[PDB]
């Protein structure tokens, strides 16, 4: 199924085919380079006169008009299943870790409709992470999207690895990391970081790096998602898809829209902003066979949450995890802001009546303590009422009991990590609020798992 | 009556042939996917594809259907989940119906209507008392994401159980998981058998999101023009407008404010004018509309929100600060309004609620200066104490609609001072305990209201509440 | 050769018939010896961007293929020379004697060819080396308005590589040529020119040379990286490069987007900056460190090109006018500026002492509101303000006066452990200068410990030596 290159204009290639045999939109098309190697290219527009405008997935330098181009007959198709685990891929599904070929039985196409209405889970289900702060105050939901805020050096990668570990240990689900505009240096660091913590073997990795053309960065997330879809649909797993950064997916969309000549929408974004996002996001969902939970780092241009990029991304989020440097500097790890983090499924309907009551109780105490921080610093502790002094006491214990040693820090801290189930997290914080541990010293609650381990640590002090 | 595709991109195709095609005609592509003739040019046709378009290319063939853009209609849709073309998504097989209705259709003219006078009870105290909706009204539900908009419409549909009102939930641009959740919630409250569900999920091509509200409108119109009463929910028109912008920009139509086309107002105005209350001569039927707008950071002065505000007969604004502080439903009393008003209310409710909105608007303003407990003058002290209690009454749990007769008693109780000696934290339990008492023991009073629509004898009612009070233990 | 003929010419672009077999990006020669580059391979012409005078090119002029992608001369012959992006000498000191060439476009080191950045690139600027540390293989953006001190940071950084065995490349895109002559002269006087290559596409040059200038400099530095040596490249600035590539893209009628830039303007910078890296031990251990520049307008860091380059690099140094004019020079916003590599690019001594500087200034910046309330404040916050103003004075630093890291560690150690708390704020900078001349002359065994081990000396010996100096200091 053959074609001739008629035009080359940056990362856009116009290819002429013969009358009856024009590739479908989104089909992969290969061109053998004169210099050696293959350039893969994705069909975008049917211009007429049997021409297709296509978006390149690598450099078009060195191409010549009149070269042969071959329709592969389907979209970009990518390895799935157990052969992907522990490996590092590019957008095309080719391995880039220099560990030879990937002997996978199947290759699935990266473009695909969203799951049918009949296939959908019809009730919100909590995804237990084993991490106290998250499970209690801003729980992750099985079908759902989670927005991961936090700057440099607050614990993003450590947290993402611990989630890979704890989904793998206890629910037996796998993970995929999609680096959308990954910086090559930081891909290399993340590979070695995951190899050392051992989480690598539970995770497929896909990098569409900052130096690749827009097409690559636009579609690399779909490559990762396609791998996760296998583990959901054909091994009934609860799967984690990590995307860093989902803004760069939207930005690559606007870059490619510009080169296709499309009229811009509000704030210069592509007119297909919402639909392009929906085609990615709606595939991340819980079906009857299993679940994909997505955990997405989200850039906010000009600090403006009303900007079309984050505004459209926000419509799909179920939860947020706000990492704050202030907490990291105090030694509270994971450094999750227990007031700023939120979840749509922290409601009595989904977690129990008790869970909700406890979580709101915890947040009330923390909020009050936060309000008194200024008053305490100046007027001192004698100025507070007896009710407030008791709240400050508990707030400080609560704040420490939200910290937790991670399995993936076992090498660095030298202390064993802890998985704490939801039942135990709720029980622990319930008891602190009730006053059952007002006589334990504060250090007892710091870096422990269950409430029982805090009682045990008190004896050692 | 065939044509061939000359050019395609982004779900828009130019087609050679189809010489005899109508403007707005439904077309079928070679692979079963439908389309719509939009532009009749000198020797080609502009066609918008209404479904998956990867398998459509240059050379694909297109058949006319000889039918203007239409949806299947009638009783066969009740309890079914369909897309904007009327194709069943729930996997319970075909939609057996002989009646169709066109997606674009003229609105009832100036002489075909009657003033709205019949209640549509939402079952939500805050709404039915302060922002009353009537049959034939268009009432905008507007607010940020996660302020409780969808739950208002779901609760309203549920409360139409046994009121002989056909409901249509149109889901434009939502996540499909959410839509699956909605149908399941309706099933469990036994509200699905009188409800049609139209859905253009976020992954669907823009033209389906564009058409979804018009399809739902036609489905409800059918019942209106046969003298029955319907309710349509568009959740939401923000995403529909964005989809129509995508479409307009792909056709290179000049952008204006926020890149929307000039006719984006017309998009919503034609839709919402088709909802109405018909005259006695035209059968007396009604179509009531609840369009949704999703604001960004509470900006009600943005382009699309102002358009839809200027179209509808009032709005219910939901505010984030109220929502996250535990005032749910989170109705901003100052901004919200019903242009129909007391006309859409039973006389009992119009009496007890008369000044309720203005009373709470004054409460919320005066609440800023409430730090002076015991120091503040006794007039304002009492107003704040009455206010906190009425706020507690207007809080209301999700999926728990209240009959009108029970709302009138509860609002009567608090507004005539019967909870002034009760702790603020006990007010909500006092209400629940009061109504179970009224149902079990004083049903003759409740029944008066359901039959006459009037308050019972105020002396009998005062006595009955004070009777209940003597068996109530505070904390 | 096959030849081609020029159809149209204007504004440094020609459209050429023929040349059927030409490659995208191929070098072409016009009849009169002027070179060009094939940019757009169109259905019935080739778009060719002219790399020289274009007045003598007309309709009919003939164009020959060369069969070659762009290359530039490379190696040790370029050191101390001033060249254009084609490698031709502009300083008028005759030819560049070199047998080695290298292609201007070249693939970046892949994911497996690298090692985590771990080796310092000392700028000699306290503010940077302590708070925003740069490492060998890092890309660190220098961003700020005009006249905020960006070029002087890079010039001082180059000067500080004297005797560090680091080859420097200053790429000057779009500058006035007099300014570039001024830069080379400043380097000459500080004896930094003999290890520095200077690439220059002045403002009068055709746009394609401004476009290529950074890639030429990159290749010149890559040569040293791939032989296991260490290089530093400065692009001053990428704002003007992007504008030049826009001019070119618009003349070739490639569709404009935000601020009229093409869709691939991000790709333009991302290819460039990813070629700077730290190689693995297997690939020779060499490095190319990059300092790209962005010139903001009115401090708008959210503009299109600035956001692109911020999202590419491994951190940024933001410079502000308000800081500059208040006497904080270099005018580094320490709070907002960032090194994503961090402590990995710092000797252990500096990582230790800088730990406390950061926490001291973070507390200072929070408490700064309370500085007009002098002596009303409690003694804890008073001391935090006094420590803060003193550390600010330490981070001020004269132009063209880089400091060795061993002297920085002592100076930062002094102020962060309280040794300047007794001294007037106006005396702090002289105290530092007098302290270090004392340490060099008398206590060099302590300084040398740091140069050899990279660790702090024994704190008791160090405290004594500073307190010894203090007794001979007069305010
Ligand atoms: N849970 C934790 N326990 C102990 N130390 C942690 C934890 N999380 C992060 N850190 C420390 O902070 C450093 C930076 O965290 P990192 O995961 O690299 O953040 P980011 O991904 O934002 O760069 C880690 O290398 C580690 O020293
Ligand atoms: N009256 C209420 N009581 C308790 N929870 C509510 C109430 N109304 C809404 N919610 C909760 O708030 C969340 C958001 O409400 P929803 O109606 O979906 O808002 P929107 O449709 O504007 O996003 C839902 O998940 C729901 O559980
Ligand atoms: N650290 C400094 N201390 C004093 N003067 C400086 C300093 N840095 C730059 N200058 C002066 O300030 C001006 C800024 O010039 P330059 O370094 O070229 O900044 P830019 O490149 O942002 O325009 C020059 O006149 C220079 O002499
Ligand atoms: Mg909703
Ligand atoms: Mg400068």
């Amino acid at each position: 199924n053959k074609g001739r290159i008629i035009q080359v204009m940056g990362p856009v290639v116009d290819i002429q085919f013969e009358s009856g045999q024009l590739p479908d939109i989104y089909n992969a098309i290969t061109i053998e380079r004169p210099q050696g190697g293959t350039l893969t290219v994705e069909a975008a527009v049917h211009l007429g006169d049997n021409v297709v405008r296509c978006v390149a997935m690598a450099s078009t330098d060195g191409l010549v008009r009149g070269l042969e181009a071959v329709d592969t007959g389907a979209p970009i198709s990518v390895p799935v299943g157990k052969a992907t685990l522990g490996r590092v891929f590019n957008v095309l599904g080719e391995p880039i870790d220099e560990q030879g070929e990937v002997n996978a039985e199947e290759r699935h196409p990266i473009h695909r409709p969203a799951p049918e209405f009949e296939e959908l889970s019809t009730a919100d289900e909590i995804l237990e992470t084993g991490i106290k702060v998250i499970d209690l105050l801003a729980p992750y939901a099985k079908g759902g999207k989670i927005g991961l805020f936090g700057g440099a050096g607050v614990g993003k990668t450590v947290l993402i690895q611990e989630l890979i570990n704890n989904v793998a240990q206890e629910h037996g689900g796998l993970s995929v990391f999609a680096g959308v505009g990954e910086r090559t240096r930081e891909g290399n660091d993340l590979y070695h970081e995951m190899k050392d913590s051992g989480v690598i073997s539970k995770t497929s990795m896909v990098f569409g790096q900052m130096n690749e053309p827009p097409g690559a960065r636009l579609r690399v997330a779909l490559t990762g998602l396609t791998m996760a879809e296998y583990f959901r649909d054909r091994e009934g797993q609860d799967v984690l898809l990590f995307i860093d950064n989902i803004f760069r997916f939207t930005q690559a969309g606007s870059e490619v829209s510009a080169l296709l000549g499309r009229m811009p929408s509000a704030v210069g974004y592509q007119p297909t902003l919402a639909t392009e996002m929906g085609q990615l996001q709606e595939r991340i969902t819980s079906t009857k066979k299993g679940s994909i939970t997505s955990i997405q780092a989200i850039y906010v241009p000009a600090d403006d949450y009303t900007d079309p990029a984050p505004a459209t991304t926000f419509a799909h989020l179920d939860a947020t995890t706000n990492l704050e440097r202030k907490l990291a500097e105090m030694g509270i790890y994971p450094a999750v802001d227990p007031l700023a983090s939120t979840s749509r499924i922290l409601s009595p309907a989904v977690v129990g009546e008790e869970h909700y009551r406890v979580a709101r109780g915890v947040q009330q105490v923390l909020q009050r303590y936060n309000d008194l921080q200024d008053i305490i610093a100046i007027l001192g502790m004698d100025e507070l009422s007896d009710e407030d002094k008791l709240i400050v006491a508990r707030a400080r214990k609560i704040q420490r009991f939200l910290s937790q040693p991670f399995h993936v820090a076992e090498q660095f801290t030298g202390m064993p990590g802890k998985y704490v189930p939801v039942k135990e997290t709720v029980r622990g914080f319930k008891e602190i609020l009730e006053g059952k541990h007002d006589n334990l010293p504060e250090e007892a609650f710091y870096m422990v798992g269950t409430i029982d381990e805090a009682v045990e640590k008190a004896k050692k002090l | 009556e065939v044509g061939t595709v000359i050019q395609v991109g982004d779900g828009i195709a130019r087609v050679h042939g189809l010489e005899k095609v109508m403007a707005g005609e439904l077309l079928e592509f070679e692979n079963g996917v439908m389309g719509m003739a939009q532009n009749l040019e000198e020797d080609n046709v502009g066609v918008v594809i209404l479904g998956p378009y990867t398998e459509i290319r240059e050379g694909t063939q297109v058949k006319r259907t000889g039918r203007i853009m239409e949806v299947p209609v009638g009783e066969a849709l009740l309890g079914r989940v369909v897309n904007p073309l009327g194709q069943p998504l729930d996997g319970r097989g075909p939609i057996e119906t002989a009646e169709y209705r066109p997606i674009e259709s003229p609105a009832p003219g100036v002489m075909d209507r009657k003033s709205v006078h019949e209640p549509l009870q939402t079952g939500i105290k805050a709404i039915d008392s302060m922002i009353p909706i009537g049959r034939g009204q268009r009432e905008l539900i507007i607010g940020d994401r996660q302020t409780g908009k969808t739950t208002i419409a779901i609760d309203t549909i549920i409360n139409q159980k046994g009121q002989d009102v056909i409901c249509i939930y149109v889901a434009i641009g939502q996540k499909q998981s959410t839509v699956a959740g909605v149908v399941e919630t309706l099933r469990q409250h036994d509200a699905l058998d009188y409800t049609i569900v139209v859905t253009a999920s976020a992954s669907e091509p823009a033209p389906l999101l564009y058409l979804a509200p018009y399809a739902g409108c036609a489905m409800g119109e059918y019942f209106m023009y046969k003298g029955k009463h319907a309710l349509v929910v568009y959740d939401d028109l923000s995403k529909q407008a964005a989809a129509y912008r995508e479409l307009s920009l792909l056709l290179r139509r000049p952008p204006g404010r926020e890149a929307y086309p000039g006719d984006v107002f017309y998009l919503h105005s034609r839709l919402l004018e088709r909802a109405a209350k018909l005259s006695d001569e035209k059968g007396g039927g009604s179509l009531t509309a609840l369009p949704f707008i999703e604001t960004q950071a509470g900006d009600v002065s943005a382009y699309i929100p102002t358009n839809v505000i200027s179209i509808t007969d009032g709005q219910i604004f939901l505010e984030s600060d109220l929502f996250y502080s535990g005032v749910r439903p989170a109705v901003n009393v100052g901004i919200s309004v019903s242009r129909v008003g007391g006309a859409a209310q039973i006389k009992a409710m119009k009496k007890v609620a008369g000044t309720l909105r203005l009373d709470l608007a004054q409460y919320r303003e005066l609440q800023a200066f409430a730090q002076f407990g015991s120091d503040l003058d006794k007039a304002t002290q009492a107003k704040l104490n009455r206010g906190e209690r009425t706020v507690e009454i207007l809080k209301q749990d999700e999926h728990k609609p209240m009959p009108v007769e029970e709302q009138v008693i509860s609002i009567y109780a608090v507004t005539n001072g019967f909870m002034d000696d009760i702790p603020v934290e006990d007010v909500r339990r006092f209400e629940e305990e009061l109504l179970s008492f009224m149902r079990a023991n004083k049903d003759s009073l409740l029944d008066h209201i359901r039959q006459t629509g009037e308050l019972p004898d105020t002396k009998e009612l005062d006595a009955a509440i004070e009777e209940f009070k003597k068996g109530f233990t505070p904390s």
